[PDB]
């Protein structure tokens, strides 16, 4: 209750944009904005009041509605120096909160014309933050429509989007869900900062046309918070009674003072946890102990907050087992940073010895070193950024230190000499292979108690309903987690008294970002399991029965940031709002935008006859880097491309993939499944292009160019549509076909080639069209890269039947 | 003393981790000289063995990859300095092991990397070999998967070994006849020829000549771990397993599970290796080898 | 050097290991050649020597576990285990050129076949892939001289040329019964007939002469 103006200072922006008839600026708006709708007033919000000197209201219903008051550099001067605010209210931290913010964030783009100021609007849309990306500037707009997760997904356009009414009387409705429980409860800090991530995604924080606009409200809002809330947890530590005093002389007191601490921490094995199943367990194991890996990952964060009382906002990037952290540089916190990293990494050693080890760097940061200085030229704004590469390439090597001294010696010496239980290697797991735990052998094969756990998942967190959860405190029931904790899942819908108790550790729910409700501080998840096991998905297929693999990673996401923006315009644009808003977009397309592509997909060049048959495909963890899908091959092969042409519609021509798609039956192991399939994005990750796919061997290494329209639309949709009407003939004929393929340097095998090619018409058929369906497929022979693309071609019809 | 330079011709093998279904191109000692006290009662008569229970006066290396005429020695987990692209950084760690000669330019940065990873599929391949399993009983056969390495035509595992001459020259009179290495032996897996050669004098102990880069899964006495880790650079692995064997014969039971260090690591300071002894419940001892080997 | 005992292999008929083209063969993934397996020349002579030392007087061994001494002295167990005696060489082709020299073009046919239903006569056709029918593979398997480890403290029994003998006449045996039989799959219709041909005993001086004589009569 000490920290609450870290986010609430922005709402003067769209509440003109959906004509509430206001007047005054953005500290105008708000400063009666919640008085209009937040103290259960029917009054009209055309002729509200400015100030009131009330002695008996305090600052739960004063400076709660005071928190803004005064945020922007131009109107410093009422809250001071006429003595309209005192020091008590947050308001005066949420001045110096969007001041070191929009200081940081807010720079006018290098246009032709300059000198724009950004003031009322109510037309103006967000643009692309891949803009700024490349060495070309994009002009796509991002048309501030709903983004509270419906279908589709969502993506640039290049019009300008025309303004109305009905995407706007669903974001104030939506605001009228969430922003009237604003009590003193939990919801500060957790609700807020996330239902309204989605909405605000779209919507632009400013008016200038000398600019671009690429950072939205929420990389605003979430960074006046995340330097809001992270100078509450720097103030009282370095002697502050009276906020003025900290802006009235020493607002220019980081010059080249450091008052925060840039952090991570990394759990060092995520995929070599994963990827270690030699059983039964294939089939469901795979998908669960993914869920329980992602599902501590948000619980780790969530004990480096629960200890300070910090936001989720300070996580600025999330996804794949890591979490950038700033935090005040302070010593506090940074003496319960290593209570942290340790104490979770000691929880560990009873359960996973040396798997999970995770460790956290530091860079002490200023707030000079962010900001374009005044009078930065070519050769002045190019040292700035350089530092702003020197804290992550030496944040990474903090961290490539803590990598190789994992264990102390007092630790692994406990570990090192050990049978636990003391008993006999007859009980023996088969999943996890360990052998302290007795084995309680269930389902007829030695599982062991983490196993028997991961078995108990299943029978509800792959289904379609149950994908809610519960992290209460150390007790025995669930999903053992460290610092304290236990991890289960359930639902919420009849057991809201079970979720209406303290000994709830941490709070979650599924994809849907649920307003009104509160169904729990939900996040971005997988959901798409079309049917529970593995073995779901062989059962069915006409034509062959092969578990299609599929894993595909972004390539260069180490230079996302460091090397991304510093290409064109010498990298001025280099902060933390803009870094910030593509880290939350792909919290978004690898998150939830995948379930539109899945779920009702387009493209259907193998099966076809349905615009809406859903892929019977399953995504293992949707989330960050790298999406790992497993399903039947068909479904698989043409999402394969066809996610990734909901890729080429983002970045536009920068980002690169390299995927992977390989066949397998359904019995197979899963340490054979990730060892070469690990070669099919290890092999079209090493083109020269880097981007490319590989399908089914290294040998076939194709571009995403040379796949969709050269393979597919060209060769595959030759072959199987001269006897599309005789749709069940003779695949015993094409067969014969690829051997040739691979005798091609070979002279008689052009003779061989057309021999069999008039082995196929005559008089039982229309043999209108059979000197061409003969000639394409004979060009295509004597060219040394053009049968490449037709040994696939030949490989759909065969594995389609 | 003097050491041993040993060329073998490795086609397949299985040295499994977790399971049969994987492998491994590394053998850490513990599982090769846990051999040399299985396959010296197969020639001996258990006084060979008993002549080399517990001494630990011989240092051998492991079983680590060579392609073609340079030792592939590994990759060290030391400290890059990486002041290129991210790339050659995530390039790294998709890399094993090196040539004899580049491991300094290697650990500032100052080192190419399409090269090596180049020649990570000229080690050899990781293959598979399905097979099909037991008549249970009257049932249905199963399979089973079983997957292995398979090596280059011009490639094997190589191995350095010192010590005092006369337990040495008792490593090579059970080398000269020690039969299919490897896991699942019994198929054709894991056979091989032993060669003798002069070793590279490059790759001399520098157990105190600050290169404390070990070539051993390792590990020092208790006591000993809290001296060699102030700077060490190392990794912890498992290096668990099954015992069932004659003079033993009931239902298998495991070894006692153990960390070793890892096999590249580089350290602080010197150290000393010992056998650690792994049986945990019945009558013969079983003992894990770590007594490790250095490298300038 | 050990017992260890050549051969080269010789298909007769075509011969298909399934290792599941649809279904291929046993593919080396270097060289893309056909080889033999070393399961598929071990665990197949396990299912018809224990059912001709065996299964003379009466047995059944309904598992792989409770076969006869000379069974479990050469391919072991896991409750007993003598010994793991035999220990084969995973063998591949030997001449693919005068294969493809005196005419062949893929080394691996394709037969056909069919599946008439005798409910309609309806033809199911069936697509099936062979060995080439001269695809002279080579061969060995290594026994060994077995210093025999004793699981009883009566120490260091090792085997002179008494017991050794009985487990040549078991080979021979072993592979009498395999040239009158079956090495592949799809069976009881004329897959993989093979031949061993110039079988040697290979490693005293006295001994080696008799060895020969148990496998020169297969």
């Amino acid at each position: 209750e000490t920290v609450i103006g870290c986010l609430l200072h922005d709402i003067g922006k769209p509440v003109q944009r959906a004509a509430l008839g206001y007047r005054g600026r953005h500290s105008a708006i708000g400063r009666a904005f919640v008085k209009k709708i937040w103290l259960r007033d029917g009054r009209n919000p055309s002729e509200f009041a400015d100030e009131v000197y009330e002695p008996d209201i305090e600052v739960f219903d004063r400076r709660i509605l005071d928190a803004i008051s005064y945020h922007h550099s131009s109107a410093l001067r009422t809250a001071a120096e006429n003595g309209r605010l005192a020091a008590d209210a947050p308001a005066y931290v949420a001045y110096i909160a969007d001041n070191i913010a929009a200081g940081t964030d807010r720079r006018k783009a290098d246009s032709d014309d300059g000198q724009g100021a950004s003031t009322w609007d109510s037309d103006t849309p967000l643009y692309s933050v891949f803009n700024r990306f490349g060495a070309d500037t994009a002009n796509l707009t991002f048309a501030p429509e709903m983004l509270d997760d419906r279908e589709p997904m969502n993506i640039p356009s290049a019009r300008r989007i025309e303004f109305d009414k009905y995407r706007y009387t669903e974001i104030v409705n939506k605001l009228e869900a969430v922003l009237v429980d604003l009590e003193c409860s939990d919801t500060y800090l957790a609700s807020l900062l996330n239902v309204l991530e989605a909405t605000l995604s779209f919507v632009p924080s400013s008016t200038d046309a000398s600019e671009v606009v690429d950072v939205s409200l929420f990389d605003h809002l979430k960074l006046t918070g995340a330097l809001g809330a992270c100078i509450w947890h720097y103030l009282q530590a370095t002697g502050q009674s009276d906020f003025k005093s900290a802006l009235f002389d020493k607002q220019d007191t980081f010059y080249n003072e450091k008052a925060f601490l840039l952090t991570t921490f990394d759990v060092s094995g995520i995929q070599d946890f994963i990827y270690t199943i030699h059983s039964s367990g294939a089939a469901k194991m795979l998908r669960a102990r993914s869920f329980y890996l992602e599902m501590l990952t948000e619980h780790l964060i969530d004990e480096l907050l629960a200890r300070v009382g910090l936001s989720r906002a300070n996580l600025n990037y999330s996804g794949g087992g890591h979490a950038y952290l700033l935090l005040p540089n302070t010593e506090f916190a940074r003496n319960s940073l290593e209570e942290f990293e340790r104490e979770a990494n000691e929880w560990l050693l009873e359960n996973f010895a040396t798997w999970l080890f995770i460790a956290t760097g530091s860079v002490p940061l200023a707030a000079n070193d962010l900001m374009r200085r005044p009078n930065e030229s070519g050769p002045q704004a190019h040292d700035r950024a350089l530092r702003y590469s020197g804290l992550y390439r030496e944040l990474s090597e903090q961290l490539s230190a803590k990598k190789l001294a994992r264990y102390s010696a007092d630790q692994l010496r406990e570990l090192n000499s050990s049978d636990h239980d003391g008993q006999k290697g007859d009980r023996e797991c088969s999943v996890c292979h360990t052998v302290n735990r007795t084995i309680k052998t269930i389902n007829d094969l030695l599982l062991c108690s983490l196993c028997q756990a991961l078995t108990a998942a299943s029978q509800q967190i792959q289904s379609e309903s149950r994908r809610f959860l519960l992290i209460s405190e150390e007790s025995s029931d669930g999903l053992p987690l460290p610092f304290g904790a236990t991890l289960t899942f359930c639902s919420e819908s009849g057991a809201k008294q079970a979720l209406q108790q303290p000994q709830t550790r941490r709070l979650y729910a599924k994809n849907k970002f649920f307003a009104g409700e509160s169904l729990g501080t939900g996040l971005w998840v997988g959901d798409y399991v079309a049917q529970m096991e593995f073995g779901d998905y062989v059962k069915r297929a006409s034509g062959i029965a092969r578990l299609g693999v599929l894993r595909l990673d972004v390539d260069n996401l180490g230079q996302a940031f460091t090397h991304g923006f510093m290409k064109q315009g010498n990298g001025k644009f280099n902060t933390i709002s803009r870094t910030a808003a593509f880290s939350r977009m792909l919290s978004l397309f690898f998150r939830q935008h995948i379930n539109y592509v899945l779920k009702h997909p387009k493209l259907r060049p193998l099966t076809g006859d349905d615009p809406e048959r859903s892929r019977r495909a399953t995504i293992i963890y949707s989330g960050g880097d790298d999406v790992f899908v497993v399903g039947a091959w068909d479904d698989v092969i043409e999402f394969g491309i066809e996610l990734r042409e909901r890729f080429h519609e983002f970045t536009q021509g920068k980002l690169t993939v390299s995927a992977g798609i390989g066949m397998f039956p359904d019995k197979y192991p899963i340490s054979v499944m990730a060892r070469e399939v690990g070669d099919l994005e290890g092999a079209a990750k090493s083109l020269p292009g880097k981007n490319g796919v590989a399908l089914f061997d290294p040998e076939f290494t194709f571009r995403w160019d040379e796949l969709l329209s050269k393979v597919i639309e060209e060769k595959y949709r030759h072959i199987a549509d001269y006897f599309r009407c005789n749709e069940e003939r003779g695949m015993a004929f094409i067969y014969k076909l690829l051997e040739l393929l691979d005798q091609r340097g070979d002279r008689i095998t052009e003779a061989r080639w057309v021999y069999f090619l008039m082995r196929m018409r005559g008089p039982t058929d229309d043999t209108t069209r059979f000197q061409q369906f003969a000639n394409r497929l004979h060009q295509w022979f004597q060219d040394p890269s053009d049968a490449k693309q037709l040994k696939t071609a030949l490989h759909l019809y065969i594995y389609r039947n | 003393m003097n050491s041993r330079l040993f060329r073998f011709d490795v086609v397949r093998t299985h040295f499994g981790d977790h399971g049969l279904e994987s492998s491994t191109i590394g053998c850490p000692a513990d599982t090769l000289y846990s051999a040399l006290c299985v396959e010296a009662l197969r020639m001996g008569g258990q006084q060979l063995l008993d002549e080399l229970v517990a001494c630990s006066t011989l240092r051998l290396t492991d079983l680590l990859p060579y392609v073609g005429p340079d030792y592939l020695v590994p990759k060290p987990l030391k400290s890059v300095r990486s002041d290129s692209s991210s790339l050659q950084k995530k390039l790294a760690k998709k890399i094993g092991f090196l040539p004899a000669a580049q491991l300094g330019s290697f650990l500032d940065g100052t080192a190419d990397l399409d090269d090596l990873a180049a020649r990570q599929t000229k080690i050899g391949v990781h293959a598979v070999s399905a097979k099909a399993a037991i008549h249970n009983g009257k049932k249905d056969a199963d399979p089973y998967r079983v997957g292995y390495f398979r090596f280059e035509p011009d490639a094997g595992l190589w191995l350095l070994a010192t010590g005092s001459e006369s337990e040495l020259g008792l490593l090579t009179r059970l080398l000269k006849g020690i039969s299919a290495l490897g896991g699942e032996r019994t198929s054709g897996f894991g056979a091989f020829i032993p060669t003798e050669s002069e070793v590279p004098a490059a790759l001399t102990p520098t157990t105190a000549a600050a290169s404390l880069m070990t070539l051993t899964t390792s590990l020092p006495t208790d006591d000993e771990l809290e001296q060699a880790l102030a700077g060490a650079t190392y990794r912890l692995v498992k290096r668990s397993g099954f015992v069932a064997s004659a003079t033993y014969a009931e239902t298998p039971r495991r070894k006692r599970d153990i960390y070793k260090l890892a096999a590249g690591s580089v350290f602080s300071r010197p150290f000393q290796g010992g056998i650690l002894d792994v049986s945990l419940g019945g009558n013969h001892p079983v003992y894990s080898y770590a007594r490790p080997l250095f490298l300038a | 050097a050990k017992i260890e005992i050549t051969g080269t292999i010789t298909v007769v008929t075509g011969l298909h290991i399934g290792a599941g083209v649809d279904k291929p063969v046993v593919r080396d993934p270097l060289t893309k050649w056909p080889m033999i397996p070393g399961t598929s020349l071990k665990g197949k002579v396990r299912t018809l020597l224990s059912r001709q030392y065996g299964a003379d007087t009466e047995t059944f061994y309904r598992k792989p576990n409770d076969d006869p001494a000379q069974i479990r002295r050469l391919f072991g167990d896991t409750k007993e285990y003598k010994t793991g005696r035999l220990v084969f060489r995973d063998t591949k082709l030997t001449n693919k050129d005068d294969l493809e020299a005196r005419g062949a073009k893929t080394l691996t046919e394709v037969k056909f076949e069919n599946a008439i239903n005798r409910v309609t006569a309806k033809a199911n056709p069936r697509q099936m892939e062979r060995v080439i029918p001269g695809s002279e593979f080579a061969f060995s398997l290594v026994y060994e001289v077995s210093f025999g480890t004793p699981d009883e403290e009566q120490k260091a029994s090792l085997p002179s040329s008494d017991e050794i003998i009985e487990d040549f006449n078991a080979i021979a045996r072993g592979l009498k019964l395999l040239e009158l039989d079956y090495l592949g799959g799809s069976g009881t219709r004329g897959y993989g007939q093979v031949k061993f041909s110039d079988l040697k005993a290979r490693a005293d001086r006295s001994l080696l002469e008799m060895l020969n004589h148990e496998l020169a009569a297969v």
